[PDB]
């Protein structure tokens, strides 16, 4: 149910080092070598909580790119603020 | 179908007044009363109607009289809104109240059961201890912290429920916060409690008490000592005192067999028989 | 005064490469040699200058000469904002660098000193150990929760002090968030180590160490194993390590003999000599 698309040929490529302000947030085609790297981690894609004042669980979030979740407080009056991230029913992600 | 049959409700009634008013020729009035009754007001402008029930009883041959007369509560907003789109289509802030008169049946406090809510019956009696004029808000401005703190909204009911869940500033539905109390529509009221008749209480008991607010238009209108006759319209306020009646008492206990789990915020209820009308007369 | 001295020296500045620019004849260069700077700048459009050292001795005989020499670090928006305003008299985002050279005087690292700061002074020496490219933000948009928090604002000098005490939100001075990572404007830079020369080592001494940042324009214009010669500026940073040195130590107990009362977040301070510059030559 999601499909993440790639992109073939952008016109015009910056090897290395001329990295400037100007190219944040933007597209750039670079090349390169590969070096070394790591192994294969998991990461959250889906996010359960389990409000443990007020039994069950709190339901599934979306992950947010390089930020956390921290639902606040819900379902239990909306009040009492602890949470805890639930060990199941969490899809994640690998990532490296 | 009942989004459409009080829409049919609506139209209809919409088809009603927007034709012919009274049949009689020349000598009399002769045509378009209800439409004078706007344009009247637009002279004078204390936006209110006085309709008649006798007329409405001739066109539907009762069919629709026997629609509304049942279930009043459920009629709220059509019969208001249609009109409102009867006026802008003949006249230009805007605030109303619907006043019916010409009952053709009058009954007492005895003859009330709880089957005759939301239905239309007059009650005449003796005015006791009338009250001052006190506001009455049914326009909350009232959202949280966050920036859209402009939610003209909710409570317009008989609630203390100020903070819809879902709007779309950075407050969620728990978020709640007070009133602006400076940008809102009210309405002032009194609160008289009415007395029965002596011509009519049997033997062996005395006469019997009852509490009913005249709304808007209707304050002053009243006068201790006077005999009246009411709008049929009447509603039920809960009550606290009846505790250790005895009796079943119910209870709000919720479902919990829905969402699983890996604690008793439940009510009750107990209310009494409450009388609200807008149109008072002083006959008598 | 000292705004009247600096805007003085602001406007004779102003006044100074608005005049004639070269005295040569037709057989050569005319006129209007930096009137032609910011023409040929406009083209274009790298948004920096290359000014004379040796035509600004010439015109008032020192005196200005003198006067920009001792404390260039005073004078940092004054320079830059005239020659704004000489730039939207003749010409249309617009961010500056201010550069020099012809530097009639250079000496070496053994001939600085802590009165020589905020002065001009050229250093030759021996790059080593070049850094990549980093950003460096100087404009932070930094506000609280409170509505206003679009303060595009202070911390452009070398201080994380993102929030300025008084503005007009409901935020109050102490209140102070995160910095916008999205609407800025920012400049890069690398970090190179300069070692002195070997040709001018005394006896016993081995050569000497120096740190020098190059802002903007004068990235990767840098060399391992290169002879260079330096904009004459120069800063301090604040260091470390130098604890147990040994020495009396400076320290910032604020003064308690104002405000009457009814604990000690004070601080000290240990810095280093650093240095900064914007044009770098390569002759050597």
């Amino acid at each position: 149910s999601e499909i993440h698309v790639r992109i073939s040929d952008f016109p015009t490529i910056y090897s290395l080092r001329e990295l400037r302000e100007s190219n944040l947030s933007s597209l750039v085609r670079v090349t390169g070598v590969v070096t070394r790297r790591t192994g294969v981690f998991p990461q959250l894609k889906y996010v359960k909580f389990n409000c443990l004042k007020c039994g069950s669980i709190l339901g599934p979030f979306f992950q947010d790119s390089n930020e956390e979740i921290r639902i606040s407080f819900c379902t239990n009056c909306k009040s009492k603020g602890p949470f805890r991230v639930n060990g199941e029913k969490t899809v994640y992600r690998n990532y490296q | 179908v009942d989004d459409v049959t009080g829409e049919k409700v609506r139209e209809a009634f919409e088809q009603f007044l927007e034709d012919f008013s009274v049949q009689s020729t020349d000598t009399g009035e002769v045509e378009k009363v209800y439409r004078a009754q706007i344009e009247f007001m637009k002279i004078y402008d204390l936006n209110t109607i006085y309709i008649d029930y006798q007329h409405l009883s001739m066109r539907e041959n009762g069919a629709l009289a026997m629609a509304i007369s049942e279930q009043y509560y459920r009629f709220l907003p059509f019969l208001q809104k249609g009109l409102r789109r009867v006026v802008r289509k003949y006249a230009p802030e805007r605030v109303f109240q619907i006043s019916f008169f010409n009952l053709p049946t009058v009954h007492r406090i005895r003859d009330i059961r709880s089957e005759k809510i939301g239905s239309l019956l007059s009650i005449s009696g003796t005015v006791t201890r009338t009250s001052e004029v006190r506001p009455e808000l049914y326009k909350a401005s009232f959202t949280c912290d966050m920036c859209r703190a402009i939610v003209d909204n909710v409570e317009q009911s008989f609630k203390y429920t100020e903070p819809t869940f879902c709007p779309n500033p950075s407050c969620e539905n728990r978020a709640f916060w007070t009133l602006n109390v400076t940008r809102s529509r009210f309405l002032d009221w009194q609160k008289v409690r009415i007395q029965e008749n002596a011509n009519e209480i049997p033997t062996g008991s005395m006469p019997r008490t009852l509490d009913v607010i005249l709304r808007g238009d209707s304050v002053e209108r009243a006068k201790p000592g006077d005999r009246c006759k009411f709008t049929g319209v009447e509603i039920v306020v809960p009550d606290v005192t009846q505790l250790g009646l005895p009796g079943v008492k119910p209870s709000s206990t919720l479902d919990t067999r829905g969402i699983s789990k890996t604690s008793l915020g439940v009510r009750d209820l107990t209310y009494k028989i409450s009388f609200l009308a807008c149109h008072v007369i002083s006959i008598g």
